[PDB]
């Protein structure tokens, strides 16, 4: 192909040359990316012998990173010729792509997932999606975590030394900075008008999503919202509904918070924080496989608990995570038995359990209320949050408008 | 702030937590609506605790307990701490729950309670 050409040159040897330069590289990716022809190029350079050449001469991981997902993005036919490819490049020249924020990723994880990824975007309908609102410049205090920042927790620097032997030695005021900023739910949510709200929801949606494989997309990373409104339409749910459960999460995360939940996943503790958009727990996305739609199982099951929480800090597959958990409470919830939770039927008179296994357009509010409880805690234990449920329903409100 | 049951056992109120007498005891509730509150427990209890539970060192004394995790939600997994301390030939049991991500809770008000708590 003309781009099967032009790669071809751009990675060649010549006498006395044997560097292909960070220009070269570039125009390498840019040359993938701008493709119509994705497979044919790919068939065409195995056929050169210029495939295997194509993964060991794109050196600096960065570069890597590009040419690896657009590669795994764009190809179906050709995509185990590419995989084959790069495995091949791999013996005795094993780093790869596994550095900085993708160090808890082998190389060929990496391309998988890219590969996975690309396909569940095409499939499920979130491959593209222009950003519709504008990430928040807050560093501190409520709605200062990813959810408003767009600020990816595993790009935050190291807790400062001084907080972190703080947090160590249990010091009860240190503890309280990195973690949930709100107290008073109901005095938060009365410093804002229903505009300030809606401007939230609109900050937390409209942006693009925070992902760590951004070139596993055709074009740019597509907004919050179109992932939200892929995953519902997947566990019948709806997008309000996530997004109420989100922007609740949000609002009671700091940027510190993000900082001490992924720092302390991937320690040598390798704490079971909540991580990312719906504070989803680490060992809970391992229990329920809570990435099944977007990953195929051969990648799920030999992901490391710290590739988890990483993965959790990407948007995208945090909100299917989340929807996919959502829907558990709920089915969940379908299965219980009404006279044996008192206490739930007490705080929420109108709860329907048989309902919870429909599409929340068709939920009592008092089911909304009720499984926001059941979100921020055990699910039908009968023990409640007192002052979960009014915080995500205002939420709520406020997109169902 | 004090509070006595019924059957001499005698405690201190929690600040800013509510109060219920129950069978043996008292329940307290943190004050507010909270997100994540506080819940604990004191009984005077005529069964001896369990074989085998861990010790500490309570004030004056000594106290045996066990804590138990649980899967939670997005404010972290579900503890529950269980503590007993021999007052006469009785003991005085106290039982707390929180929920935490970061790891066991010190659960100091519980210690706290226990280690005021007295059968007078
Ligand atoms: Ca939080
Ligand atoms: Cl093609
Ligand atoms: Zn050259
Ligand atoms: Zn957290
Ligand atoms: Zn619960
Ligand atoms: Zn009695």
């Amino acid at each position: 192909t003309a781009t099967s050409d032009l790669i071809e040159s751009l990675i060649s040897y010549s006498w006395d040359d044997w560097q292909v330069t960070r220009q070269e590289a570039r125009r390498v990716i840019a040359a993938i990316r701008n493709d119509n022809v994705p497979d044919a190029t790919i068939a065409a350079l195995d056929k050169s012998g210029s495939l295997i050449k194509l993964f060991q001469r794109v050196g600096p991981p960065e570069l890597a990173r590009s040419l690896i997902a657009s590669i795994a993005g764009r190809t179906t036919m050709q995509r185990y010729q590419a995989r084959n490819a790069l495995i091949r490049s791999l013996i005795n020249n094993p780093l790869g792509t596994q550095t900085d924020n993708w160090i808890y990723f082998p190389t060929i994880t990496f391309f998988d997932i890219c590969a996975d990824l690309a396909d569940a975007a095409g499939r499920l309908g979130f491959a593209a999606a222009g950003a519709t609102g504008v990430a928040s410049q807050a560093i501190q205090g409520p709605f200062s975590g990813v959810g408003a920042t767009g600020v990816n927790p595993t790009d935050l620097p190291s807790i400062a030394f001084g907080d972190q032997l703080k947090l160590l030695n249990k010091d009860p005021a240190t503890v309280t900075k990195y973690s949930n900023p709100l107290g008073d739910l109901g005095a938060y949510l009365s410093q804002l008008s229903p505009q300030d709200k809606l401007n939230q929801a609109q900050t937390l949606v409209g942006q693009p999503i925070s992902t760590l494989f951004p070139d596993a997309y055709p074009g740019n990373p597509p907004s919050r919202a179109k992932v939200m409104s892929a995953a519902a339409r997947k566990y019948d749910l709806t997008p309000q509904l996530i997004g109420a459960i989100i922007l609740a999460e949000q609002r009671d995360q700091t940027r510190d918070e993000d900082a001490k939940d992924y720092q302390a996943a991937v320690s040598i503790k390798s704490a079971n924080t909540s991580i990312g958009l719906g504070q989803v727990v680490v060992s809970t996305a391992i229990k329920y496989e809570l990435f099944t739609d977007l990953l195929g199982q051969p990648v799920r099951r030999g992901l490391s608990r710290k590739a988890v929480a990483t993965l959790l800090a990407s948007d995208e597959f945090n909100i299917f995570a989340t929807a996919r958990y959502i829907r558990y409470v709920a089915n969940l919830a379908s299965q219980q038995d009404l006279r044996k939770l008192p206490k739930t039927r007490g705080a929420f008179p109108s709860i329907d359990l048989r309902a919870y296994a429909g599409n929340p357009r068709n939920w009592p509010r008092d089911n909304v209320r009720a499984l926001a409880s059941e979100y921020t805690s055990r699910p039908w234990d009968d023990n409640l949050s007192p002052g979960w449920p009014m915080f995500v329903d205002d939420a709520y409100a406020t997109f169902l408008d | 702030m004090t509070l006595t049951h019924p059957n001499g056992l005698v405690v201190e109120r929690p600040v800013g937590f509510d109060a219920r007498r129950s069978a043996e005891g008292f329940r307290f509730d943190e004050g507010g609506k909270l997100r994540n509150p506080r819940q604990l427990e004191v009984q005077r209890q005529d069964a001896p605790p369990p074989p085998d539970l861990a010790s500490r060192r309570l004030g004056d004394g000594e106290a045996r307990y066990k804590v138990e995790e649980d899967d939670g939600g997005s404010a972290g997994s579900e503890y529950r701490l269980w503590a007993a301390k021999p007052a006469g030939a009785r003991w005085i049991v106290v039982s707390a729950s929180e929920q935490s991500e970061d790891g066991e809770p010190t659960f100091a008000l519980a210690w706290a309670l226990l280690e005021r708590a007295r059968l007078q």
